[PDB]
């Protein structure tokens, strides 16, 4: 109960984080949402900057809402501004591993790989959504998985395979390290963001996409048509989850465990899938 | 020096006699790598624990060598002297299985199929899951069963049998699940000693359903072609190696297994236990 009024950042990613904008007559967020803040800049000249209220929701948010109310503690919710999940930069984290390694948030709640590098610098939680890495294709492409030889040596083949990422987070850092020549292939093929990737692949100018296996999934399950797929057998490379990444040491990690494993254990969990995350296809 | 304490359990653990010199027989895929465990000749209930040495190789083996040779530790590795995963039973309170064993102090790491859960983690601390996996069941190819939701297993009865394992975080959560009453208390009067059992009873038609890990069902029915598994997997969940809270080899312990997924080597393990 004590100093129980938490700093907790989030970074937006459908469906696990949604930001919608506040009803501007009432400033207060409704229904199934709830308060969240985003720093934003008065110019570029400047770091002067003003915190919009806005409105989150979604498979994390709720998975917050439920850990409040079972751990006894209050939050201020805010957006990360300085890069997205996690990236070490000149040995200095940015994104949300960074608000926690120092020590702007007590944890971060959202689409947060654990790794193993990220895990040197913060605690995670117990997964409480599994994923790793997934290949997204137009149904009918024949690939074997992340270590296909197309992916592994793509020059082998013409014409060579068309494929990439969006840089700068867990999946980019897992094929960096396991692949160099795929990766430094595939920096041609950086996308900005998913929405961007699934319109390549949809229009012919990407042959596969590979990132967070949690995400695609997600993206498969809702798209026009069930043309966008994830090859395998639902497959996943370096297979981890999500987790809440909390300050090493931190007090609050022991209830959190226990709370997200008594939402597996309850139903609870399921119920949140069902809500959020099941498709059409 | 780790006690380490396993379970018989294949894919996972396999356990062999010792050849008459007290060595394991060399065997190959690349050399399997084995190694002596002690356990009980005698598996039976309420019997004395007489240990004897034996060979003990797959997944977990593996995973343990990996684990010793990064994190630089030795080890002797037992099996389990009761048999069991691991259950909380009321005596004011004390449990069972590998469990206990680790509690206790008679073993310092777990390193077995072992589920991780709220009721175990309120006691022991579990690495970050070395395996995704859920429950199945497993039936003779023969039976016609939808899943967990099928009368058969909703409304039960003596018609149609079935079970899980005891002192196995599944049978305790049937015995306790409200909606599951009916076949809650059923699985009480049919739970086999150990999931071999259950399995060999699934096909001498002794057992018609056995509700059990995927990653040991699927093994299992991959190998077995008289059996099955059907339904979707349920209560996705993870593998964990197990240790006391105060251990100091914890954080290394999670690190080591997020390194494994990670650069493949547990993809490595899957397809040469598993796939
Ligand atoms: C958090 C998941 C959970 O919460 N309550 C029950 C379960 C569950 C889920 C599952 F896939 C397997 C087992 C289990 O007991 N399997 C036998 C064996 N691996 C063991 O550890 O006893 C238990
Ligand atoms: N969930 C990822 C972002 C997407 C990805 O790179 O797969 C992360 O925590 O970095």
């Amino acid at each position: 109960p004590d100093d129980n009024h938490l700093s907790i950042v989030t970074l937006e990613e459908a469906p696990f984080v949604i930001v919608e904008d506040i009803d501007p007559l009432t400033e207060t967020c409704v229904r199934n949402t709830v308060p969240c803040r985003k720093f934003v800049k008065i110019n570029n000249s400047t770091n002067e900057g003003m915190n919009v209220k806005k409105c989150c929701k979604g498979f994390c948010i709720d998975i917050l809402k439920k850990l409040s109310r079972t751990v006894k503690f209050t939050y201020d919710l805010y957006l990360v501004t300085n890069g997205k999940h996690g990236k070490k930069v000149n040995n200095v984290w940015n994104g949300m591993i960074g608000e926690v390694v120092y020590q702007r948030a007590v944890m971060a709640v959202g689409s947060l790989t654990i790794n193993e590098e990220r895990s040197e610098v913060v605690d995670f939680s117990v997964p409480f959504v599994e994923t790793g890495i997934s290949v997204m294709v137009s149904r009918g492409t024949q690939v074997t998985g992340l270590s296909d030889k197309k992916f592994q040596r793509p020059h082998d083949y013409s014409p060579p395979f068309r494929f990439g990422t969006v840089p700068n987070g867990s999946t980019e850092r897992n094929i960096r390290n396991n692949y160099p020549y795929m990766h430094q292939y595939m920096t041609r093929f950086n996308q900005r963001g998913v929405e961007d990737a699934l319109v390549s692949l949809k229009t012919g100018k990407l042959d596969a996409f590979i990132y967070d296996a949690a995400v695609l999934n997600y993206k498969a399950g809702r798209d026009e048509g069930c043309k966008l797929v994830t090859i395998g057998s639902g497959y996943i490379f370096a297979t981890t989850g999500y987790g809440i990444a909390l300050q090493k040491g931190s007090p609050w990690k022991r209830q959190i465990d226990l709370a997200l494993l008594q939402f597996v254990g309850d139903g609870e969990m399921e119920e949140l899938e069902t809500l959020w995350l099941t498709g059409i296809c | 020096r780790l006690k380490i304490v396993t379970i018989h359990q294949e894919p996972f653990v396999y356990v062999k006699p010792t050849l008459s010199d007290g060595t394991c027989k060399e065997e190959f895929t690349d050399p399997v790598k084995k190694v002596i465990c002690t356990g009980p000749n005698d598996t039976s209930p309420g019997s004395p624990r007489h240990t004897v040495p034996q060979c003990c190789y797959g997944f977990c083996i593996d995973l343990l060598i990996k684990l010793a040779r990064t994190m630089n530790f030795t080890y002797e590795v037992h099996l389990v002297a009761d048999g069991k995963f691991g259950t909380q039973e009321r005596v004011k309170k004390e449990w069972n299985g590998m469990m206990g064993e680790l509690l206790s102090g008679q073993a310092d790491m777990i390193v077995a199929p072992l589920t991780i859960n709220n009721e175990r983690a309120q006691y022991i601390e579990f690495s970050k899951p070395f395996k995704y996996q859920g429950l199945t069941i497993l039936v003779k190819k023969g039976t016609r069963i939808t899943g967990i939701n099928d009368p058969r297993l909703r409304n039960p009865s003596d018609k149609f049998i079935y079970a899980t394992v005891k002192q196995s975080s599944v049978d305790i959560y049937f015995r306790r699940q409200v909606e599951l009453s009916t076949m809650y208390r059923h699985m009480e009067k049919h739970n086999y000693e150990s999931a071999a059992e259950a399995i060999q009873a699934v096909r001498d038609n002794k057992l018609h359903a056995f509700i059990w890990d995927s990653a040991v069902l699927e093994f299992e029915a991959s190998q077995k072609c008289d059996l099955v598994t059907t339904g979707e997997l349920f209560f996705r969940s993870g593998f964990g190696i197990g240790m006391r809270k105060d251990s100091p080899w914890k954080q290394n312990v999670s690190l080591s297994i997020l390194k494994s997924h990670e650069n493949g080597f547990m993809e490595d393990l899957d397809k040469t236990w598993v796939r």
